């Protein structure tokens, strides 16, 4: 629109952002931060849901009056995606299923919803699209997750050429499935690690940090055709990490090394679960997948935002897993993990 | 004048003694304390079966507000704000500007609900029974946004209540 | 008001609706007042 | 005092205040500063604030005053006064069924002493009037806040200070707890100019500037 | 004129002493607070906030002034041993929630029209 | 059929839910009175298995009745925090729907619905006691139209 | 009268409705724009014109104290009739 | 009554022309850009700067010391005023220095090539004031208006 939405206000619960914002995926993790930012500041933002409305209520307090509106909406029914569309200025892709269901697998999660999105965000007027891809999104991957987000990756950059494409690394914070995850093998006494954990590296990334470049995408203007790689400020080996949570968490930490192919016939057993399974053989992949280093594209540093330390943040995701004995331990008690030199 | 609540002297008497002793023992007082409730037991409860059953109200009940009409159908509002100066929460909104017709007319009549304290003050003020409080009370929504009302809204339910409307301001108006 | 009915008007909803809201036909609050300030257009024809 | 609508005169009542008001001031002449009694009968006692104690422990225990009771304990803010606040004393005597009102000054800096040692009720008068007005109060047992919340900063209740704050309160997911920003109105309160331009009350009338 | 009645201190050298004896408290305190309140920040993100909040009034020079300013910090010292405050009033001191506004002229220029 | 088996057990956890609703003993203001009479003879919400109960871990529903302070605001949270789930709000009056007659205050937050979510709003200053009642039937209604395993059945 | 505009949504009696390309428009979909059918300067132009044999005539708007405060309506001029500024009847003095 | 015009015809953003060569809206940023930029590439005598008539004092020195910093002097009005002499070099030459209130005290007024009615209304009913209570004596050498 030449004369788009003017600005009002001194950026607070009811002024006036002039974004007017789509998210897709808001009921999840990513969702709920970055609905609270743009809400934050006064933005309209529609959310379509697929779950009970129940399950949008946390959603409700993020916006002031009739900032927050929420529609019905079908990942195979274009009609529905064009209703939730059809008016705003910036979509955001927050879509994604860490396991496959009997009615939807990666392949229909990580590239029709994100294509059938883009096209009739195209279609409709849209001008900014925001797609949050993987870091280890590669075709050549043994995860099946992995592969399907760089092929999603690439069909959105086709049907979209002016998309953002966001590619984060493991994202942890309180409702993380990173953190949270490592924390809760405890209920099998020991953390069973391929090669003990020590030949893979990961670089995670403070959610806020995530939400925030995400936020920061919108306002910018050089972020139109571009891909970012989010990722924290250091590198760990997989052992060192999982060690610190258990340390934060302060709980004992018995790893031993367990071969690859009995590692995925856990995972498996673990996939009957008739609900959200614990594990899976997938993401026992991306949990031992090394992150990649990818300095020819943009980073956090580049929309502005400090990557915040994992030493300054896990006591916030951890403290819950501690009993009572080890609650009020504070943060100055653990000394941080080894970090692998740049 | 004033009386004495707990100002009093037991007797003494070897009569009086021993009915005070066979009330501690027997525990006597406590037993008409259960002889109490076992009357109530067998009345009659005072429980009405809503919503088959309704409360008695009376014409004067300030319930939710409607925006009312001339038998012509012309709106009685003509933007003169009273209302809107008197109300004590400042729930209304009002702009105004000459109709089509030359008319002192409204553009905007907003009750904010939820800043209304229904005390019937706009009612009292206006000149012309225009902005009433209805007989309506029950009309709870599952959002905040559905208690914002306009000037559409205000005429909606003065059009659907006028019926009982009409009828209670003639049971009251020379009360008035 | 089968004694005593009340008084006829061309207005009154001849069909009465009971409460609406959380349905498609709840009620959405709008501004009823039209756009103040007007923007100035530029002409479609270059100078040049 | 036939007339239906008018609120009759009690000049027996008028009589006695003006007479105790001399009374007063010719006990305590290095306190008083002003003694006045309005036409509803509500004598008045304007005193020096270094006479707090004196003037109340004479007005509690004297035997032609017993006022036992601290009805109630109050600041007004003026701010063109010199002296902003106002801090405003109402007795009751049971014994001669009658009222008395002392009043007396101070600014935000100068303490006023604490009259908790005359009247247990001035306790929580002068929390209050701390909390809202920011008058201390010297040699109180505690003195804080007792209406504002927690951390508050400013005192509501100064004619400076805006209706509706600086802060205000929401529940932020991100950091899963409640917090404090600038206050953003939806709809700013409506300033009415109510005043009419003609005088009411002759009366009253000022003398010209 | 000028003659005025003191409410603790009759000088700022006098005055100073209660301030210095104030930040001991609070210094003392931090460790503690940052314990019960099971914050997640540091004690030295919380001491650093107490020495920013007392720089903060630096350039008083009126003894009174000073003495309300310790009468205030020492009530705050007191709802917070006691723990009268709940955590979100000890950390509306950290403002986590707002957006940092600008400050120099072209930034607050392109958002509105605030000196 | 699976789809007819969900649909069943939907009905009958979504009956148990409105027929056992269980309020927590929570009341601020002018409002809570009202609240009462709810209780009272006349009414007897009990009838309609709506039991007042202290404990917010024994709570299902959370009736803001009155005004809610900044000063309060922090609590509230905290006992809405700790209700197990599902729970929902009802929010009662002009004070906890948008601040009623002291919107403008310093110290008063301008609608529960800033600190909690709100399901079902109950207008009025203070809706009578039948008023009230109509928004608890009202939140009957409301789970009763829950999807939760039908939306499960089909992820 | 009721009528849509363009796009299809409906126009209220104040004259208000949203542009083609309003994000505010998102409000209502799902939902319904409540409008109300009755426009009050439709009604008042059916009602008849009022004929009266005197210079001046009062209207109190029907109903006594129901109505609106009394006003007295001059109806010298022939070209137009009077107006109530209150509830829009209009008079017309009999063959002038 | 004019005031109303205030809500009509507005500048409400920033505007720059497009390849077609029409006007298009875009950002502070960009619009002060493009302005910066020629600016820079020109200096002395190719810039100049005119000044309405409802402009205001601040934006007038603001002006004159942007175009000031890139030596240029060209800071002209839409408003004739002879510089020959003394030019703008005294306030007395151009200003009215009866003041207004001062036209009460006038016995004889000579107005040239003015129609106060128009140009100035309160002026002109200052002026008839004086006609009316002091009896003064106006004389005009111009268009004879009313
Ligand atoms: C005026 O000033 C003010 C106050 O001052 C008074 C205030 O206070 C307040 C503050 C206000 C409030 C906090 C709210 C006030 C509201 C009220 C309604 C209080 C008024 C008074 C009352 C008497 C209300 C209700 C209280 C009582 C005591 C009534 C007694 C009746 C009852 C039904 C209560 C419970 C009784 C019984 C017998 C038990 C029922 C309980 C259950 C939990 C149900 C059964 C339990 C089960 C576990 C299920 C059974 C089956 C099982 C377990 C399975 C078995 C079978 C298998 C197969 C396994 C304000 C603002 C105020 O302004
Ligand atoms: C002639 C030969 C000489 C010997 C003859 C002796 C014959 C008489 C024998 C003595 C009779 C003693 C009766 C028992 C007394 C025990 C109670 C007592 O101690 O009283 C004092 C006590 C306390 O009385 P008190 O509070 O006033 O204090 C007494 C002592 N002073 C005054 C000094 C402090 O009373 C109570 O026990 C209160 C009862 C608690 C409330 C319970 C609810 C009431 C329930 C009523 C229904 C009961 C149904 C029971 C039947 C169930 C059937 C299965
Ligand atoms: C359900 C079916 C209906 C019948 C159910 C039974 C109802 C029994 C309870 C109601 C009794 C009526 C109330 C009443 O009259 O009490 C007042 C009367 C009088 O109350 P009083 O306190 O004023 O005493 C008067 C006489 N003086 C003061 C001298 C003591 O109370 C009694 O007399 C009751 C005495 C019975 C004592 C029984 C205790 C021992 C129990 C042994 C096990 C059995
Ligand atoms: C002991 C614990 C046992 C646990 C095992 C499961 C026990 C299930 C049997 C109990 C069923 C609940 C009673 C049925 C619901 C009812 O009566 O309400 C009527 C309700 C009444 O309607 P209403 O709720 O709208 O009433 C409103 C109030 N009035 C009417 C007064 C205005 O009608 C309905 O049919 C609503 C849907 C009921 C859904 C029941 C489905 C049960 C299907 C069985 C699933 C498999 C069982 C395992
Ligand atoms: C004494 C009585 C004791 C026994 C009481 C027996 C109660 C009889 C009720 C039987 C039906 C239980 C179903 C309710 C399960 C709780 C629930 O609603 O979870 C919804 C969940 C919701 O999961 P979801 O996938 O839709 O979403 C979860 C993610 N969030 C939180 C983000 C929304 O759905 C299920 O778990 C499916 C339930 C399968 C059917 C129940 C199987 C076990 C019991 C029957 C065998
Ligand atoms: C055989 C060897 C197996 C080796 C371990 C394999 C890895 C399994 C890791 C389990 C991870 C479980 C998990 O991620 O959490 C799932 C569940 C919910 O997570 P929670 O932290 O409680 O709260 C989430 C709120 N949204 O949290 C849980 O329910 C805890 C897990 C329960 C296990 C019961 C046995
Ligand atoms: C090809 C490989 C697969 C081969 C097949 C495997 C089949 C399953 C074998 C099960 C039995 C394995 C027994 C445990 C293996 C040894 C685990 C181990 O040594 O790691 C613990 C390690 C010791 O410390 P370290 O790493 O040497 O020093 C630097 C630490 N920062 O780090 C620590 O300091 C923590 C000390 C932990 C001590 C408990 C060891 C685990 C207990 C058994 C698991 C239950
Ligand atoms: C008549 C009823 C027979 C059936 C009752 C069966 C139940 C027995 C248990 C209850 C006790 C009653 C029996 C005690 C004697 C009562 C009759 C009596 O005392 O004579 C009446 C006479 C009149 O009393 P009066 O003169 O007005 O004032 C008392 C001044 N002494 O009073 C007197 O002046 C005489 C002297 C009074 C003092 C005597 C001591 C009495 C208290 C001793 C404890 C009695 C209870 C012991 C048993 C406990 C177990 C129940
Ligand atoms: N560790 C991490 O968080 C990582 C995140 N990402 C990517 O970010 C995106 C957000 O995921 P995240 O927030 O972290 O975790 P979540 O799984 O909690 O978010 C998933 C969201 O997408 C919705 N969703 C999933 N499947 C469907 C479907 N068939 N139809 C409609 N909606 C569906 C969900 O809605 P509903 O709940 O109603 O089913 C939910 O709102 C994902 O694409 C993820 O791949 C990338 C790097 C790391
Ligand atoms: C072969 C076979 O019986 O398997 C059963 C299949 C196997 O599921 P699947 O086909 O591998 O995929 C399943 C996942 N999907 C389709 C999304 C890819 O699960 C089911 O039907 C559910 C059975 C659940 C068993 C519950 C046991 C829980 C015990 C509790 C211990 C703590
Ligand atoms: C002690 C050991 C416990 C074992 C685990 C028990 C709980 C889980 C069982 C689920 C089995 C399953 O598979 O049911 C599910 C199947 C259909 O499966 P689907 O759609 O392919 O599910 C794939 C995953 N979705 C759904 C997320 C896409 O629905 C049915 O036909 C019935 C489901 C309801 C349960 C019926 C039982 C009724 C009992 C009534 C008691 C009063
Ligand atoms: S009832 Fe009272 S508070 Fe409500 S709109 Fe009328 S005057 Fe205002
Ligand atoms: S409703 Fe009545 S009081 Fe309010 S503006 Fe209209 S005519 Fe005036
Ligand atoms: S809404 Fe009305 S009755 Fe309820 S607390 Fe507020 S003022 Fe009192
Ligand atoms: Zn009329």
């Amino acid at each position: 629109l030449h004369h788009a939405v003017i600005p009002h206000g001194k950026g607070g619960r009811s002024s006036v952002s002039g974004i007017v914002a789509t998210v897709f995926g808001a009921t999840g993790f990513l969702g709920r931060y970055v609905v609270n930012h743009l809400g934050r500041m006064g933005s309209q933002v529609i959310v379509p849901h697929r779950c009970e409305p129940y399950d949008t209520m946390h959603l409700r307090p993020m916006g002031d009056l009739g900032q927050i509106i929420f529609m019905d909406w079908n990942g195979r029914d274009k009609d529905s995606i064009r209703r939730a569309v059809e008016h705003s200025s910036v979509v955001i892709n927050l879509v994604g299923r860490e396991w496959e269901t009997q009615n939807f697998d990666f392949e229909d999660v990580f590239v029709k919803i994100p294509q059938a999105i883009a096209q009739v965000s195209k279609e409709a007027g849209v001008e900014k699209f925001i797609h949050i891809s993987h870091l280890n999104a590669d075709i050549k991957s043994s995860s099946k997750y992995l592969r399907s987000k760089a092929v999603g990756e690439k069909e959105v950059r086709e049907t979209f050429p002016e998309a953002t494409i966001i590619k984060p690394a493991e994202i942890f914070g309180r409702e993380d499935r990173f953190l949270n995850y490592f924390a809760n093998i405890r209920w099998f006494g020991g953390v069973p690690l391929i090669s003990l954990g020590k030949k893979t590296v990961k670089q995670p990334v403070y959610i806020v940090d995530v939400t925030k470049g995400i936020i920061n995408a919108i306002k910018d203007p050089d972020a139109r055709g571009k891909t970012f790689a989010f990722v924290g400020p250091s590198r760990y080996l997989l052992f060192d990490l999982v060690q610190y949570v258990f340390a934060v968490a302060h709980r004992p930490f018995l790893p031993y090394p367990l071969p690859h192919f009995a590692y995925r016939w856990i995972g498996r057993l673990f996939e009957i679960s008739p609900f959200e399974p614990w594990t899976t053989r997938d993401k026992v992949e991306r949990i031992h997948t090394t992150d990649k280093i990818l300095p020819h594209l943009p980073g956090l540093e580049d929309l502005g935002v400090e990557a915040t330390p994992l030493e300054l943040k896990a006591i916030e995701v951890l403290r819950r897993h501690r009993t009572y004995r080890w609650l009020s331990s504070e943060i100055e008690d653990v000394q941080p993990a080894k970090t692998i030199p740049t | 004048t004033y009386k004495y609540v707990n100002l009093r002297e037991p007797s003494m008497d070897m009569k009086s003694v021993t009915d005070r002793a066979a009330q501690t023992l027997l525990w006597t007082e406590l037993i008409r304390g259960l002889g109490m409730t076992l009357s109530y037991l067998f009345r009659e409860p005072a429980t009405i079966n809503y919503p088959f059953e309704k409360g008695p109200l009376s014409p004067r009940f300030r319930g939710e507000h409607a925006l009312r009409r001339y038998p012509s159908g012309e709106e009685r509002c003509i933007a003169c704000k009273l209302c809107e100066a008197v109300c004590p929460a400042q729930a209304i909104t009002i702009e105004a500007e000459p109709r089509a017709d030359g008319s002192r007319r409204t553009t905007r009549y907003d009750i904010d609900m939820t800043k209304c304290i229904y005390c019937g003050f706009c009612q009292e003020a206006c000149p012309v029974d225009a902005i009433v409080e209805g007989p309506n009370f029950e009309f709870s929504t599952e959002t905040h946004e559905e208690l914002l009302y306009n000037k559409e809204k205000l005429l909606n339910n003065g059009d659907k209540w006028e019926a009982e409307i009409a009828a209670n301001i003639q049971a009251d108006y020379l009360y008035r | 008001p089968t004694v005593k009915p009340p008084t006829a008007r061309k207005f009154i909803w001849t069909n009465h609706k009971f409460n609406l809201s959380g349905t498609p036909q709840q009620y959405v609050p709008y501004s009823t007042t039209r756009k103040k300030i007007q923007e100035w257009v530029p002409p479609s024809t270059p100078y040049k | 005092d036939t007339r239906p609508t008018v609120r009759p005169r009690n000049d027996v009542a008028h009589k006695q205040l003006s007479a105790f008001g001399e009374y007063v001031a010719e006990i305590l002449p290095k306190y008083v500063q002003q003694v006045q009694v309005s036409c509803f009968n509500e004598l008045e006692i304007c005193i020096h604030p270094d006479g707090v104690i004196p003037v109340l422990t004479f007005l509690r225990d004297h035997s032609n005053a017993q006022f036992k009771s601290l009805a109630d304990l109050t600041a007004v803010d003026i701010p063109t006064r010199q002296n902003r606040f106002e801090i405003v004393y109402n007795l009751l005597s049971l014994r001669f069924n009658s009222r008395i009102r002392v009043k007396t000054y101070t600014d935000e800096l100068t303490p006023i002493e604490s009259s908790v040692p005359v009247y247990k009720a001035a306790n929580w008068y002068e929390r209050e009037i701390w909390d809202m007005f920011g008058v201390f109060f010297a040699n109180h047992p505690d003195l804080r806040r007792i209406l504002t919340d927690y951390g508050f900063e400013g005192h509501p209740f100064r004619k400076d200070f805006p209706l509706s704050g600086y802060v205000e309160l929401r529940y932020d997911d991100e950091v899963k707890r409640v917090v404090a920003e600038p206050v953003e109105l939806a709809q700013e309160f409506r300033k009415f100019d109510l005043n009419s331009p003609w005088e009411a009350f002759p009366a009253y009338r000022q003398p010209p500037e | 004129s000028t003659s005025v009645k003191p409410i603790f201190s009759r000088d700022m050298n006098e005055a100073k002493r209660r301030v210095r004896e104030l930040y001991r408290a609070w210094y003392r305190e931090v460790p503690n607070t940052v314990h019960l309140f099971q914050l997640d920040i540091s004690v030295k993100q919380g001491r650093d906030k107490v020495r920013e909040m007392f720089k903060k009034n630096a350039h008083i020079t009126d003894p009174r002034v000073v003495d309300l300013l310790v009468i205030k910090g020492k009530m705050e010292l007191e709802e917070t041993i006691k723990v009268w405050k709940q955590r979100t009033h000890v950390m509306r001191f950290f403002h986590e929630t707002e957006a940092p506004r600008p400050k120099d002229f072209l930034s607050k220029f392109y958002v509105g029209h605030d000196p | 059929r699976g789809e007819y088996v969900v649909a069943k057990l939907d009905d009958l956890i979504n009956w148990a839910r409105r027929s056992s609703l269980w309020p927590m003993t929570f009341g601020l203001a002018c409002c809570a009175v009202e609240m009462m009479h709810m209780a009272a003879p006349r009414y007897d919400m009990d009838r309609f298995g709506v039991v007042f109960r202290a404990s917010p871990r024994q709570s299902d529903v959370m009736i803001v009745a009155g005004t809610l302070t900044n000063k309060m605001a922090p609590a509230l949270r905290k006992v809405y925090d700790q209700m197990p789930e599902p729970r929902y709000v009802v929010s009662m009056g002009s004070c906890a729907n948008g601040g009623g007659y002291y919107h403008y205050s310093y110290s008063v937050v301008r609608g529960c619905d800033r600190i909690v979510p709100v399901d079902i709003y109950v207008p009025g200053c203070p809706p009578t006691a039948e008023a009230l009642l109509y928004g608890i039937l009202q939140l009957q209604k409301k789970i009763k139209r829950e999807k939760r395993l039908r939306i499960w059945y089909r992820r | 009268g009721v009528r849509t505009s363009p796009t299809g949504e409906k126009v209220t009696h104040t004259g208000q409705v949203y542009d083609d390309g309003d994000y505010r428009k998102v409000r209502f979909v799902g939902r319904q724009k409540e409008v109300n059918e009755n426009f009050a300067i439709d009604l008042i132009a059916e009602q008849p014109v009022s004929q009266v044999g005197s210079r001046v005539i009062s209207c109190d708007g029907g109903g006594g104290a129901l109505g609106h405060p009394r006003v007295y309506i001059n109806l010298d001029k022939e070209t137009k009739t009077g107006t109530c500024g209150y509830c829009g009847l209009q008079f017309r003095q009999q063959h002038h | 009554f004019a005031y109303d015009g205030l809500k009509r015809q507005r500048l409400t953003e920033p505007m720059v022309r497009n390849e077609k060569g029409l006007l298009t809206h875009t950002t502070w940023e960009d619009a002060l850009s493009r302005v910066a930029g020629m600016l820079q590439s020109f200096q002395g005598n190719d810039v100049a700067a005119i000044a309405g008539g409802l402009v205001d004092a601040e934006a007038l020195i603001a002006l004159k010391d942007l175009l000031n910093r890139v030596d240029s002097d060209t800071l002209c009005t839409e408003e004739v005023f002879p510089t020959a002499g003394a030019g703008t070099d005294l306030r007395s030459n151009y200003l009215l220095n009866t003041t207004i209130a001062g036209v009460e005290e006038a016995d004889v007024v000579l107005l040239v090539g003015t129609n106060p009615r128009f140009e100035a209304p309160l002026f002109n009913a200052r002026i008839r004031k004086s006609w009316l209570h002091n009896d003064l004596k106006v004389a005009l050498i111009g268009s004879p208006v009313d």
